């Protein structure tokens, strides 16, 4: 047996009809969190309204845009992986099988004022990385898609947080039963990639990718199957990254034994200690100026970060890639066959 | 090296002895009920477990009192009659040394006296636990208290049953008002009860806020860390008397099932296990009253000129002996 | 407080299913009931 | 030397039987001393 | 046959009975025990 | 508990199987009826722990109980003999720790501490139903439960014996709630025991071999079920209970000046050294052990209380 | 395994054997509570 | 599984009415036994020293107990299914303590009560006291430790030190204030200060250890020499006082506090049709991880 | 998936009658297979699994394996094969148990973690029919396995360059046959400690001065800082002055950055200086510890 | 064990390698070839 | 909605002397009887 | 032993000279063995044998300086 | 273990006043008597 969540929201990031069933869809926090993250976690020598103004820029070209702040309950709650890569579309190995995303999703939406709101996304979530208040604290797993309803700009999503993904019964349409889904473009298995083995379970993991460049940076969504564990699937995005993680490392920003071991040493005592002396701390004991200052921290080398979202229970995991019709258009995408969804969605980060 | 430094020391242990009890009851004493059994099944690995249980009651069906019970005989005696100091130190107390060298050598040269000493690598998250030692010969070992008192206090104090703060206390010293049962204990203006020509024999320890008070009284919570049972914490604590309803035969009921404040177990008698579930009977700590046993400020003193006969003395040229008026008088080994 | 009263009448004097037979002066011992 | 020993002298019996004395393991024999030198030093040698 | 045996076994199984309580013990559960003994062949001997 | 590799077998009972396959069945089932057989045997034991369990926690003690209930009259003392009824059980506490070994010699006094032991407590209520009796008619009155060994003192010259037999009920009584006192348990909140009597207003014995004794002139049981129930089950027989005792002693107290400090006789203990030994303060004092072996305590012990920060 | 003998040799007729020389068991004292001489303390009863 | 917890009677007509509200708030045993009584969930167990527990303490000891949720209460005793192992059948549900809102979808946490803490029932006529957790998020849960540590040692650092300003915790379109208008934080003070020590004492020996084995350090530039020796030990290259009782003790106490603060999450708001915030108070359907 | 998952190690049936009684008392120890399959065989749990360039591992090697390997444990052994059931992927794993294979006790609640055989020799099975020795994890709690890792890691970069538990003393047979893993242990051990120091942590600097009287002024402190082996120094011996203003200081707040990126960096030292906690001892009805070689009833983290 | 201050009566005879060890203990056969019983054999040498 | 409390009286559990959960189990029954039928009127209102 | 009895499933008197003693409260026999048997015939009796006391004394001591010599 | 027999340190204190004694004497000016505690505190021959 499995489990379903439902969630009505407004229908801006994502439109339950166009998409298949069973592609995996995306929670957004409430945008008003960011303006009070930045002015704590922004680094010293930036301007943190960079990010208010990208936020307020991006609202403004969606719905209907009141109660966009505090007490507005009705939102846009949800959006789907195929939205957020084709935001970055330009950030992408595979420069076909995402541009073709791109133009099936501007085209494929219905609208004219879409393509004004895809630009001012990605604004926004390279000005997230600017201001050091990351996407990963933003945006979660929310269920696979299994039914909807829809109406004049609110839908009503059903999705399934737990257990296989086969057992579900979608009364629907077309078999009753509905299988995972993903676009060609974020799909990426690593173990092929550091020449791994084939047979076993298989993990299926979300990946942030952080560049770490003023004024420049990206960032792009990932989807990947391996073999290793969440303890140890840093260590291998940590090597196919390398020209990320030192370029973020170096372009985003005491001899207490000998003189302890000297018992000639000029030393006070825990009975001698009165600091108000301007003498007796300053000018007679060691003096030495710490300027931990513009040093490297956590939040600054950064790159990356992932979470476990489900696995894949099978000896041999098998995935097709058959061009569906997305809407008018075909888009390369990946079918992944028996996913069994986990959860506690707990990050972790890349240093 | 030999010093008397003008100090006088009361030392505090407590036995323990398993006995044979013996019981009467009188017919229809309790109205037992019993329910209806319900089973229910953890399902194992491959196999399955159940369980049984059955809800059942009772109720007394007596006025009075229908039962009483008697501790008739003596069994083999389960923690020594030996010399083991409870050595402080284990206790993240207050206000330490100035200097870290001072205490550090006055652990050390603490330790180099006794064994119930804490290892010398001092933990961080733990409680200071002593060492497992290897072999176990006489029981579990019961450690003492010492409290200082002036030096040249009478003796006749120490001959009968008599209190370590030096002061009686108790609620069985009353005239039914609640604002009594403190100024017994520690108003000094008035005087002990029991001897009424003096206030106090150990003032250091029987005023509130002296010594043996603030170090023993368990209110204050000085070694709330340490695991070593304090006998003296009965004797100084003050009983939580709020319990009653003015009655005064409540002594009936402060006499039947006290859970076993020690450890059973261990080498070291420490503090009672969350998980305990033992009883026992303290007469002393009711009537706040200890025993002196058989023993002498002077070894010699204790043989005498004819085998199987134990030395009843008084004194001799300041030197004095206790002849023993606890209630194992006879019935334990004498040397021979 | 004082739970027991109420419930039914103290004075309930129905049908006693049984004797005493202990004829103590009972107030003495007040700490065993209401 | 103030970086002591061997001249616990003072104590009475019952200091010394006890376990906390470094000095008794290396008492094994009447008519011998057990101690700690620096080793491999064949002479009086030098200062 | 005895000068033609080489081990001999008796078997035992004892059941011990329990006790049902409640408060702060564990549950109880029925014990089994099993135990094998073996002979200790020993002899004689006379002449004339 | 139903082991794996047998419940599995116990499962598929109706299938065409082998004979070496249907014959660990009756395996696995004789093992489970002696489970299931011997798990009812526990609730009947354990009745019996838990009356003990129940009638230890609620008895005091006799050397309390006794001389209080020779106090009657004048149910409320007069602050002046309750001191005096202190002063005495502090003393008669001290007397009978334990009177069945400091007295063992001589076998009358325990029968006096068995007659007063009975006659102190109070009888509960006199059920009209049938009771506990010997085979001629005699009613019993109470139980003494005792450990094993003190049987074997008490049927030895002190407690006399009376009959080894007695019949007894061999049902339970019930209540079923049914009638109006389950629309008075629904529709409020009660409900009465005999509710449909006040209404109208307004069983086989057995003989077993038992040990009937006589104490005082009552008829009593006398047991030790440290046998019958609680042998070859590890769960402790209740009535072996454990006793503290809270000893002091003084340590390097000297005498104060007055004439305090003499000698019984003219040259006792006298040394052979020129001065007296004796005068000087003493500093430690001696004890016997659990076994009798002298040990020591001197002042130097109490450098772990007296050599500390507190 | 594999083994040659010549004509003849004592190991051909020695046989000896293991025996079981008897199981045993024990049975219990089931006991009810109604003939104990405690029960006489307390009146027992049903309510389900 | 199901437990029942047996209340005692004489419970005062008070204390039922409060022990009435109590359904959806977590409690924790020591053992999980289907038999429990008031005393086992009661301040007096957590009681780790002599007095009662510090916020340390609590963190220790919530990561070391079993939990479990209270469902109905009937007049006489008290029904609470255990979470952790048991699948519990009928709908969980759970309310929530915490001053914040709660999504459709996170990932409720235990926490002490770091703040003006009012989930409190005092059981008076049998003499006992029953504290409840808060039922943060998981978003939050690095947040509100580091702010009330922070909010600490710059209050401790008064004689070597805007001065104050918004500390803010603003979660899901709202803003609560750590700082109250009360400056007496007493006690509270206390009941955190066994951890800000810690805290302190362990990021010390880590940045005093540091810089007594790189003699190289901030040197060779503070921007030059540092970043080229981290991108240089960061993969696999060539090798590289109580020195060595020291390393081991810094390393047995700040891994020992960060399994302290590990706090994996326990449950999870999924609601089926219904109200998509849970406010302060309020009760939703829960199911667990 | 919604049964736990079963695994099947398939025995060779040319043992010897001994070479599998003793498989037989194995139900309740660890083994770890590399991939997870459902039909493994007695060559994926042996020693010859554990190999490095073809030489038997160090303590330190198999550290390493440990956490990159799949974990299960061993529920029976029939005469065919061997069945087992997975830890930590699928979460149905209804009255698991394990045995305490280890020299200390288990106490209910503690966390399990798993070490390479380091006190003295090792308790394992030599199948010389086919040539396969199987050693099996160690079961340690929590509160006991990052004492050791840090005695060892210490201990590697004293190269490079006893313990207590309940009242009783051990020693270690942790050996360093080779230099590579103790570098790649000592980069993350200094990593790690180079990511923790900050802007704030100068203001925590200043009050070492402080944290020396009021480790004189109480009780609980004058024991952290007899520990410290720096700070007990520094606070006697270092200074320094006042710290600059905060550039923009009137926006952000150095000392809540510095000890929030202090807790990941410490939530993380344990799980990679050593390995993490699987199980977890509840034993609901059973005793209340565990003695070396009883079984315990765990639930899986 | 039986004295549990000391540690000691005689430190000539009951640490390891000292004089009464290296005198009775049978462990090192100081007295092989002599013919005369040892009366302290059993109280020396540890008992396996 | 069916409460629990209510979903438990209507499984097939054992029987007990009990005619308290007998009149509970009819409460309960009567109560799920209602919901239903009021639910299955519903649908002839929405058609209209 | 009993294979027969497994595989389906699937005493004279004579007067003695006697000499019988109650002890306690069971009926046992007490026989002594030296006349019919043992006597005039080279073996030692089997229920004598030997037992052995290990004593000690303290020889050339001298109480240290204390009152101990009075 | 091992047991002391009666031995004393010089003779003269082992003897007595009146006849068909012993000297239990435990102590005189540095000599010394100690008293047996062997199984055979009786059951011995002894002077008259």
């Amino acid at each position: 047996t499995t489990q379903l969540i439902q969630q009505v929201s407004l229908t801006d990031f994502f439109r339950p009809d166009i998409e298949h069933a069973g592609s995996i869809v995306l929670i957004l926090r409430h945008p008003s969190d960011m303006i009070g993250e930045a002015n704590t976690l922004t680094q010293a020598g930036r301007d943190p309204d960079v990010l208010l103004e990208g936020l307020r820029n991006l609202f403004n070209a969606c719905t209907a845009p009141w109660t966009v702040g505090e007490g507005g309950g009705l939102r846009a709650y949800v959006t789907s992986l195929s939205f957020i890569a084709a935001c970055r579309a330009e950030e992408y190995t595979d420069k076909q099988a995402a541009d073709a995303n791109r133009t099936a999703i501007v085209s494929a939406y219905g609208c004219s004022r879409m393509e004004t709101r895809l630009i001012r996304f990605s604004e926004c979530l390279r000005a997230m990385v600017q201001c050091h208040v990351f996407p990963h604290r933003f945006i979660s797993f929310f269920g696979s898609l299994l039914e909807y309803t829809i109406q004049d700009n609110l839908c009503n999503i059903t999705a399934v947080a737990k257990g296989p993904q086969e057992a579900a019964r979608t009364d629907k349409t077309s078999t009753r039963r509905v299988t995972a889904n993903i676009p060609a473009c974020v799909f990426w298995d690593v173990d092929k990639d550091l020449h791994l083995s084939a047979d076993g379970l298989k993990h299926v993991f979300l990946v942030f990718v952080y560049t770490q460049r003023r004024q420049r940076e990206g960032v792009r969504l990932h989807l990947a199957l391996s073999q290793l564990n969440e303890q140890c699937f840093g260590r291998g995005i940590g090597f196919l990254l390398g020209r990320i993680r030192a370029e973020n490392a170096a372009w985003g920003t005491l001899p207490l034994v000998q003189l302890s071991n000297d018992p000639t040493s000029p030393r006070c005592s825990i009975g001698e200690i009165t600091g108000v002396n301007w003498n007796l701390a300053r000018q007679r004991l060691y003096q030495w100026t710490g300027d931990f200052r513009g040093l490297p921290t956590q939040l600054s080398c950064m790159y990356a970060a992932y979470t476990l979202i489900g696995t894949i229970p099978s000896e041999s995991v098998r995935y097709t890639r058959r061009m569906e019709r997305f809407g008018g258009y075909n888009v390369p995408t990946i079918w992944l066959e028996g996913v069994v969804w986990g959860g506690t969605n707990t990050w972790n980060e890349c240093y | 090296t030999g010093f008397h430094p003008g100090i006088a020391f009361t030392v505090v242990r407590q036995d323990r002895f398993a006995t044979e009890q013996l019981l009467y009851a009188e017919r229809a004493s309790e109205s037992y009920f019993v329910g209806q059994i319900q089973v229910h099944h953890h399902d194992a690995i491959g196999g399955v477990n159940f369980t049984l249980t059955q809800p059942r009651a009772h109720v007394d069906l007596g006025v009075g009192y229908t039962a009483v019970c008697a501790t008739a005989a003596l069994r083999c005696p389960l923690t020594d009659m030996g010399n083991t100091a409870q050595n402080l130190f284990f206790s993240r107390g207050g206000v330490p040394m100035l200097h870290d060298n001072v205490t550090e050598s006055l652990r050390r040269i603490t330790a180099s006296g006794g064994r119930l000493n804490p290892t010398e690598p001092l933990p961080i998250f733990g409680g200071l636990r002593p060492a497992t030692s290897a072999g176990i010969a006489r029981g579990q070992a019961s450690v003492c208290e010492f409290v200082a008192m002036p030096v040249s206090t009478d003796l006749q104090y120490f001959r009968t049953a008599c209190n370590p703060r030096g002061r009686a206390s108790g609620m069985l010293y009353m005239g039914d008002r609640d604002a009594d049962i403190e100024a017994i204990m520690f108003d000094h203006t008035q005087s002990d009860v029991a001897y009424t020509d003096r206030a106090t024999l150990n003032p250091w320890a029987s005023q509130k806020h002296s010594y043996g008070d603030r170090l023993y009284n368990g209110t204050y919570n000085l070694t709330g860390a340490s695991p070593i049972y304090s006998p003296c914490f009965k004797f100084f604590t003050p009983a939580e008397v709020n319990t009653n309803c003015n009655t005064l035969d409540r002594l009936l009921m402060e006499a039947k099932a006290v859970a076993s404040q020690s450890s059973t177990d261990t080498e070291y008698q420490f503090k009672r296990p969350p998980g305990s579930t033992e009883m026992t009977q303290d007469p002393c700590g009711l009537f706040q009253e200890a025993y002196p046993p058989l023993c002498s400020s002077d070894a010699a003193m204790l043989r005498t000129a004819h085998a199987g006969e134990t030395g009843a003395d008084e004194v001799h040229l300041a030197q004095y002996l206790i002849r023993d008026a606890s209630p194992l008088r006879g019935c334990l080994p004498l040397p021979r | 407080s004082d739970r027991i009263a109420g419930l039914f009448n103290i004075p309930a004097g129905i049908i006693p299913t049984g004797n005493v037979l202990s004829t103590i002066e009972v107030c003495a011992h007040r700490c065993i009931f209401d | 030397m103030p970086h002591p020993h061997w001249v616990n002298e003072h104590l009475t019996i019952l200091q010394f039987i006890a376990p906390s004395n470094p000095r008794l393991r290396f008492e094994l024999n009447p008519a011998f001393d057990f101690f700690v030198a620096p080793g491999d030093v064949d002479l009086p040698g030098p200062q | 046959e005895l000068a033609y045996v080489r081990d001999g076994v008796i078997q035992f199984e004892v059941q011990q009975p329990m006790i049902a309580r409640d408060g702060p013990h564990p549950v109880d559960q029925p014990v089994h025990n099993y135990m094998v003994k073996r002979i200790h062949k020993r002899s004689l001997s006379a002449a004339f | 508990a139903i082991a794996s590799e047998a419940l599995s077998l116990l499962s598929n009972t109706y299938v065409d199987g082998t004979e070496i396959d249907s014959s660990l069945r009756i395996r696995a089932i004789q093992q489970m009826a002696r489970n299931l057989r011997t798990v009812l045997d526990s609730f009947e034991r354990g009745t019996a722990d838990q009356l003990l369990g129940v009638l230890l926690e609620k008895a005091p003690p006799l050397s309390l109980l006794s001389p209080i209930n020779k106090f009657q009259p004048e149910g409320h003392l007069n602050r002046v003999a309750r001191a005096a009824l202190l002063s005495d059980l502090k003393r008669r506490v001290c007397a009978d720790m334990f009177f069945m070994t400091r007295h063992a010699r001589e076998p009358r006094l325990i029968s006096a501490y068995l007659s007063d032991m009975v006659s102190c407590t109070q009888p509960s209520v006199m059920v009209s139903r049938i009771t506990h009796t010997n085979t001629r008619g005699r009613q019993v009155d109470g139980v003494l439960v005792t450990t094993a060994t003190l049987k074997r003192q008490l049927l030895q010259g002190i407690l006399q014996i009376d009959d080894t037999a007695a019949d007894v009920p061999v049902t339970y009584g019930e209540m079923v709630l049914q009638g109006t006192n389950l629309v008075t348990a629904l529709v409020m909140g009660k409900a009465v025991r005999g509710m449909d009597d006040v209404a109208r207003h307004l069983p086989v014995n057995a003989r077993v071999p038992a040990d009937l004794v006589i104490v005082g002139d009552k008829l009593v049981f006398l047991e030790a079920l440290e046998r019958r129930v609680y042998q070859a089950t590890r769960v402790a027989y209740p009535l072996i209970g454990n006793i503290d005792i809270t000893f002091i002693m003084p340590m390097g107290v000297f005498q104060a000046n007055s004439m305090d400090r003499y000698t019984r006789h003219a040259g006792d203990f006298s040394t052979v050294s020129e001065q007296d030994p004796r005068q000087f303060p003493p500093q430690g004092i001696f004890f016997y052990n659990k076994d009798g072996i002298l040990t020591q305590l001197t002042l130097r012990d109490a450098m772990g209380t007296i050599c500390h920060s507190s | 395994f594999f083994k040659q003998i010549r004509s003849d040799d004592n190991s051909l007729y020695s046989a000896q054997f293991d025996i079981l020389l008897g199981t045993y068991c024990n049975t219990l004292n089931f006991v009810r509570f109604l003939e104990l001489g405690l029960s006489v303390a307390c009146i027992c009863t049903k309510f389900p | 599984f199901e437990i029942e917890v047996l209340l005692p009677g004489e419970l005062s007509p008070a204390e039922t009415s409060a022990l009435q509200k109590c359904e959806g708030k977590i409690i924790t045993f020591s053992t999980l036994r289907h038999r429990a009584s008031l005393v086992d969930i009661a301040l007096s167990s957590y009681y780790i020293n002599g007095a009662p527990p510090d916020t340390l303490s609590l963190l220790e000891a919530y990561r070391m107990r079993f939990a479990a949720v209270i469902t109905r209460v009937i007049p006489g005793k008290l029904l609470a299914h255990a979470i952790g192992v048991g699948t519990p059948t009928p709908g969980l549900f759970i309310q929530n303590t915490s001053p914040v809102d709660l999504c459709n979808g996170d990932y409720i946490c235990l926490l002490p009560p770091v703040f003006g803490s009012a989930d409190s029932i005092r059981l008076d006529s049998v003499g006992l006291e029953i504290v409840f957790p808060l039922t943060i998020p998981q978003t939050l849960m690095r947040e509100i430790i580091a702010k009330v540590v922070a909010r600490a040692v710059e209050r401790t650092a008064a004689g070597a030190q805007v001065l104050r300003g918004a500390d803010v915790i603003c979660y899901n379109g709202r803003r609560y204030e750590l700082e109250t208008n009360l400056q007496h934080r007493d006690g509270s003070d206390a009941a955190i200060r066994t951890l800000v020590l810690n805290l302190m004492f362990s990021i010390n020996e880590g940045c005093l250890l540091l810089l007594a084995l790189i003699p190289t350090l901030l040197v060779q530039g503070a921007h030059d020499g540092y970043v080229n020796l981290l991108i240089q030990t960061a993969n696999c290259v060539r090798e590289t006082f109580p020195i060595y009782e020291t390393i081991s003790s810094w390393i047995s106490t700040s891994s020992r506090l960060g399994d302290t603060l590990g706090t994996r999450a326990i449950l999870r708001v999924c609601v089926f049709d219904g109200p998509s915030t849970v406010h302060p108070g309020d009760r939703t359907a829960v199911i667990q991880v």
